[PDB]
This record gives C-alpha cells, structure tokens and sequence, in this order.
C-alpha cells in the first residue's frame, strides 16, 4: 500500500529535476553573453 | 515542504536564510543569481518538520525563473527594506504574482527587514501591519544582522500548515 | 515491483544531485566573468 | 542507459551528438560549456530503449564536474580528430580517468571524426585500430559532417550492454 506514495514523490524530484535543467540553460547562454562583450 | 523568497535586490533574503540556517551573517552584499537552494530539516516547535528553501533573485535578469517555483512551492516569504520605500511598494507585486499561480491556496508572510536601523527608517509599523491585513497575509519586522525576529519568523510559518 | 521504485527514486537523487553542482560551479564563472569586465 | 562524451576542444563531440539526435550539421563551431544533456527514444532489436547522453566540455575551465558523471555514466564514448596529431594523443588522458572511475564496469569506444577531411589526415586508421586494441576498448572512424558511421557508432554500443 506504500508503494503508492513512491510514485507522488518520484514526480516531484523529476519536477524539481526539470526545473534545474531550465536554470541550466539559462545559466549557460548568460555565461555565453557575457563572454562576447569582453 | 517549499518556502521561496521573494522580494526587491538587498533586501536580505539571503540574509535571512543565513541567519536561520548557519546562525551567521555577512556584511559584504553578493547579489543572488539564478535561484540558490538550502535545505535543513530544523525540528522546530515540538515537533519535525523538514523544509526546502528557495532563495530567489532580486536581479532583474533572473525572474524568468521564479514564477515557476512559486507554482512548486506551498509558502512565500515576501521581504522588503523599512529603509527603502520603493522596496516596500513593490512588495504588492510580488504577492500579485503569487496570487496568481496559488490564490488562496497559498501561506504568505510580509517581511519588513533591517529593523537594527531604526534611524533611517522610512516605512512605518502601521503602514506594514496595514498593508498585511489589506492583501490578508502575515506581517512580522526584523533584523538578519542582529538575529531579531529571525527564528521566530520561521516559527510561525510552521504554526500555519 | 514497489522495488524498482527505490533503486529509479535514488538514481532521479543523483542526478539531481550533480545538476546542482554544475549549477553552483556556472554561478560563480558568471562572478567570475563580471569581475574582469 | 547513460552515455558520456569525453575527449580534447572541437573534436566533434556536440556535433556528433547533433547528427544522431536530429540528423543536422553546423559548420559554426560553439564551444560546449558545463554538460549539456540530450535525450532520446530509439527502438532497436525489438526492444524500445533509452539513451541518456552527457556532452562534456573539451574546454579546460570546464572540467571539475567530469569525474563526477562519469561515475554516473555506463558508458564512455572517448572522441579525437584524425587531422590532428594532439587530441589523438590525449585519449590515453580520457581512459585513464575512466579507468578510475569505473575499472573494467565500463563500455568504452574510441572514435577518430572527421573521416571526409581524409586529405589533412595526420593519423592512420592502423595507429587508431592498434592503440584500441591496446587499451582493451572498441574502434570505429566517423564523419559527423556526412553522417558517416555516426548510426553504426550508436548501434555497436547498444549491442555491447
Ligand atoms: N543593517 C542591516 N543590514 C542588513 C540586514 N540584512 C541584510 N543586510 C545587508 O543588506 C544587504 C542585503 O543583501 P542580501 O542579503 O543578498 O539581500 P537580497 O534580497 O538577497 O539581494 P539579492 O540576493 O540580490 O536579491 C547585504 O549587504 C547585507 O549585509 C539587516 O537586517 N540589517
Ligand atoms: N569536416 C568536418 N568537420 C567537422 C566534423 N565534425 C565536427 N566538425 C567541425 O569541427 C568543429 C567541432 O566542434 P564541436 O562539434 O563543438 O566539437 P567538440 O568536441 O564538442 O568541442 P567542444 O564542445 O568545445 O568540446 C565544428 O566547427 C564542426 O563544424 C566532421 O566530421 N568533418
Ligand atoms: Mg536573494
Ligand atoms: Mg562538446
């Protein structure tokens, strides 16, 4: 009967997991935007 | 259990999650970038609660991201400066922006920081403990340099789940 | 079959886990780069 | 199914990576900064598998993060450039730490890109084949530019797990 709140919670480290990724890219184009103005 | 914090640039939202979490504090101001995360399952009031801790960006660049997190998370802490009126103004958008991805269902804290300067201070109590009732959320003052009011703040958002 | 979702959960953990590191070592090449600037 | 890309600066990694996940080619070179992730769903052998794909930096700022993933990653495609001397060298560097990581739990596949620029070559195909043998790992020359050996690549390695 737990094996229910597996699922819920699995959902939520791959919610938080996209949303990191999202940072990622944002990151890396401002790194990329600085890098041409120097 | 998700807090994120909101609110103007130096305001002391990283301030104050240091305050809380490492009981220290910095004088030297660095502007958070992207959105840092601090977690710590503090026990706190007779019972155990764990918490996730969003520090979001004040800069203007990064707020691509925060609405978001503030969909992901249960709590806002909205922070403003009582030395600055402008920070305090805009405290009514960022708790617009929240209203708008929870509504009601959402726990929300006024925060009026930096209480340790009472000398240049420009925001009065009453014009924070109005506002706070007039868009019905929490209010609560303090001071992330002098520890005032840190752990009492967190305290009471626990109290409200 | 509520096994495979432990050893999944972890493996979605650590991932998340060096996401983050790769974050915080990309903040600070931004600081990096705005003190040279 | 992990995947990770190792190897010296414009070798090809992102551009091999490009021609197998959406079968395009960019002459413009931009330098592959942190780790990139690709994914993606290809059906091979009656099986529908599932391919994770980490695209490191050949750049020298951004390599702390890489022991960390290869950790993490079941396989380890190391790249180098026929038309050049150095980055084929250097892929003694990119077994070594994989041999760290992982010992013999690891698939590993050498690969010299850039087989359309035959002309320029620097390093023979033998060189290539013998130092693979050597090091115990699979060999096989590509074109990323004309879609040489870029699916034959993929489809050995999801053969070897
Ligand atoms: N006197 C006094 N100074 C404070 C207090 N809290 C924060 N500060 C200072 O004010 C500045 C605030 O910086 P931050 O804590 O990063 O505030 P912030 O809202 O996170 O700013 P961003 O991260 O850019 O969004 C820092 O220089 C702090 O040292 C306080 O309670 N009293
Ligand atoms: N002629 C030819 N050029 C290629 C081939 N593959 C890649 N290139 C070019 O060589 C350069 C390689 O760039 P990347 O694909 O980013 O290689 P890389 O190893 O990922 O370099 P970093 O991302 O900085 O680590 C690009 O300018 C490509 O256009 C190829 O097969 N033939
Ligand atoms: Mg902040
Ligand atoms: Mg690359």
């Amino acid at each position: 009967k737990s094996a229910d709140h597996l699922n819920g919670l699995l959902r939520e480290t791959e919610a938080t997991n996209a949303i990191l990724m999202e940072q990622i890219k944002l990151l890396k184009s401002e790194i990329r935007r600085l890098e041409r103005n120097q | 259990f998700k807090l994120v914090f909101l609110g103007e640039q130096s305001v002391g939202k990283t301030s104050l999650i240091t305050r809380f979490m490492y009981d220290s504090f910095d004088n030297t101001y660095q502007a958070t970038i992207g959105i840092d995360f601090l977690s710590k399952t503090m026990y706190l009031e007779d019972r155990t609660v764990r918490l996730q801790l969003w520090d979001t960006a004040g800069l203007e660049r990064f707020r691509s991201l925060i609405p978001s997190y503030i969909r992901d998370s249960t709590v806002a802490v909205v922070v403003y400066d009582i030395t600055n009126v402008n920070s305090f103004q805009q405290t009514t958008k960022w708790i617009d922006d929240v209203r708008t991805e929870r509504g009601s269902d959402v726990i929300i804290m006024l925060v009026g920081n930096k209480t340790d300067l009472a000398d240049k201070r420009q925001v009065s109590i009453e014009e924070g403990e109005r506002k706070a009732k007039e868009l019905n959320v929490m209010f609560i003052e303090t001071s992330a340099k002098a520890g005032y009011n840190v752990k009492q703040l967190f305290r009471r958002v626990a109290a409200a789940l």
